[PDB]
């Protein structure tokens, strides 16, 4: 996307310090919990009756893992988020039925969970670069939709 | 905020389409399934193609559920109900797509009621399908 | 936009059967009327106070085949609608401030106008591409927001 | 609808801003718009330079109106009919931005009650923020 080098470094230099690990674990679970409707997906996936049921049930934790490695990869290849996610794009869309307006849902609970753990170091101008990154990754993954 | 003027509005256009409810309920879901194919996300499991008996069986169910909520304008909450619990509980449609289909309806009917489809006429059926839309999105969460 | 020329073919053929004087004047009426917030901008006209005060202004009118006819520009333009709005885009944001969310009411409105006019001529699929144009110019109008 | 669950999480929540309410609706402005420009179109008569004190400002007024809305959980309709009227009739803010600024308070409070901003807090200050903005919308047509 059109990040500016500033914004694709300021990006950069706090994603360094993120624990995917953990922080793919809880926007998922976070989903799960702010928009109920999104549990649609995960029914193999046991209890999610109450948020402690989602935020500690092991099968969203190694989800959230995969989901934000692959986030990550695209931060790596921000010029061309396209082709990063296209066949993510197309296993959503024909295999998944993945409404993609989860795509956004997802972008903005993570926006709250790199807040929630960086407080003030999360700024107005680092959470406008983020903005736009979660968007670009929307798109990409919504682009092979059909 | 359904006003009395709206209320009169939304019962005539409707009185008018009439015996064809059903083929605008097929007509507003293969306008929605082309122009936003997002939407088909939803129906997995249908023959989507042009004239699938699945999508007109659909459309007239739809179209079914609009005629009450005209004839119940008054208390759509009510009439309503088993419809916002399984769109809530069971289907789990993202609250945006209501707005695609409102749309498509609007569209339909344009196309079918030409002498009716006035201004006045327009905002009306637009503040229906928008409150039909928020009693069925009233208990996600 | 990623239109076929088929799709295109199609836009283009419906176009060439457009009174622009009628069609503008009622799109621009009913968004007026549908969206009575959008007259914030148009206070100047004068008297908005009925969908027939607002159908009937010549100055809505006038101003709604002036509109119609900066999207007939870029109906010519398919290829490149960033580069054919950027002035628009540019005066819309620094001089009218105008929230971008109206262009895209703007174009469902007008999608509602030639159904109304077209009847049985404006199929689903002339609607998609239809669908696809409007999104298009609302985009390129939106470009130069800043 | 707010449950008491709801009701009591975003009274705690709120309980915990305290006196930074006025701080945090400044930030949460200034986060509004630089994520989301467009934003920028309602505040053409604003310094929206950083430290503005027309923006300090008004987010304390923010911050006011939200605190009264918490005050009157049991009436929000009423609390807040008078911002209703002035955001419908006089403003004339398209609804999507009251998303957008739900969003950016959102994000404002994670920044700042990281103890207290839990999964089922946020699920409740979500809905609080989306019935608030409701109640405000509701009398625009
Ligand atoms: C940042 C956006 C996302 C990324 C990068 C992402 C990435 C992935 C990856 C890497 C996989 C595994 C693919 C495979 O099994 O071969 C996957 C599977 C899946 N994704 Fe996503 N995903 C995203 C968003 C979402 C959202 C928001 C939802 C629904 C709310 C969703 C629904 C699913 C489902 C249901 C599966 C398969 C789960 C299962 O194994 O049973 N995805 N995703
Ligand atoms: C104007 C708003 C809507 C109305 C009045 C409406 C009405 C209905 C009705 C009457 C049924 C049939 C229930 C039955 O046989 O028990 C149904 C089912 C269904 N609806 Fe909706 N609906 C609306 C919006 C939506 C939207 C926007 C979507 C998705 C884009 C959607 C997706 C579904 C699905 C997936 C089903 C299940 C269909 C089937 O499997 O047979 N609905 N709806
Ligand atoms: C849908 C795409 C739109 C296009 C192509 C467009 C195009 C135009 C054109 C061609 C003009 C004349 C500019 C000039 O003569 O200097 C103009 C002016 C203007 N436009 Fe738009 N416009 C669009 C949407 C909108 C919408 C939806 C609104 C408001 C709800 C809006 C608000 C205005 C205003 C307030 C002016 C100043 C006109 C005057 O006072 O005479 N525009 N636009
Ligand atoms: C949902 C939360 C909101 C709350 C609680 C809120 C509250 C208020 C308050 C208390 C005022 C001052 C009115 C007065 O002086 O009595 C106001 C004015 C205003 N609001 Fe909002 N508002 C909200 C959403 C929005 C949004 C989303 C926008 C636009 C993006 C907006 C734009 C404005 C503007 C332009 C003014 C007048 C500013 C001025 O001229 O000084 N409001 N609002």
């Amino acid at each position: 996307v059109h990040l500016t080098p500033e914004e694709k470094s300021a990006v950069t230099a706090l994603w360094g310090k993120v624990n995917v690990d953990e922080v793919g674990g809880e926007a998922l679970g976070r989903l799960l919990v702010v928009y109920p409707w999104t549990q649609r997906f995960f029914e193999s996936f046991g209890d999610l009756s109450t948020p402690d049921a989602v935020m500690g049930n092991p099968k969203v934790k190694a989800h959230g893992k995969k989901v934000l490695g692959a986030f990550s990869d695209g931060l790596a290849h921000l010029d061309n988020l396209k082709g990063t996610f296209a066949t993510l794009s197309e296993l959503h869309c024909d295999k998944l039925h993945v409404d993609p307006e989860n795509f956004r849902l997802l972008g903005n609970v993570l926006v709250c969970v790199l807040a929630h753990h960086f407080g003030k170091e999360f700024t107005p101008p680092v959470q406008a670069a983020y903005q736009k990154v979660v968007a670009g990754v929307a798109n990409a993954l919504a682009h092979k939709y059909h | 905020v359904l006003s009395p003027a709206d209320k009169t509005n939304v019962k005539a256009a409707w009185g008018k389409v009439g015996a064809h409810a059903g083929e605008y309920g097929a007509e507003a879901l293969e306008r929605m399934f082309l122009s936003f194919p997002t939407t088909k996300t939803y129906f997995p499991h249908f023959d989507l193609s042009h004239g699938s008996a699945q999508v007109k069986g659909h459309g007239k169910k739809v179209a079914d559920a609009l005629t009450n909520a005209v004839a119940h304008v008054d208390d759509m909450p009510n009439a309503l109900s088993a419809l916002s619990d399984l769109h809530a509980h069971k289907l789990r449609v993202d609250p945006v797509n209501f707005k695609l289909l409102s749309h498509c309806l609007l569209v339909t009917l344009a196309a079918h009621l030409p002498a009716e489809f006035t201004p006045a006429v327009h905002a009306s059926l637009d503040k229906f399908l928008a409150s039909v839309s928020t009693v069925l999105t009233s208990k996600y969460r």
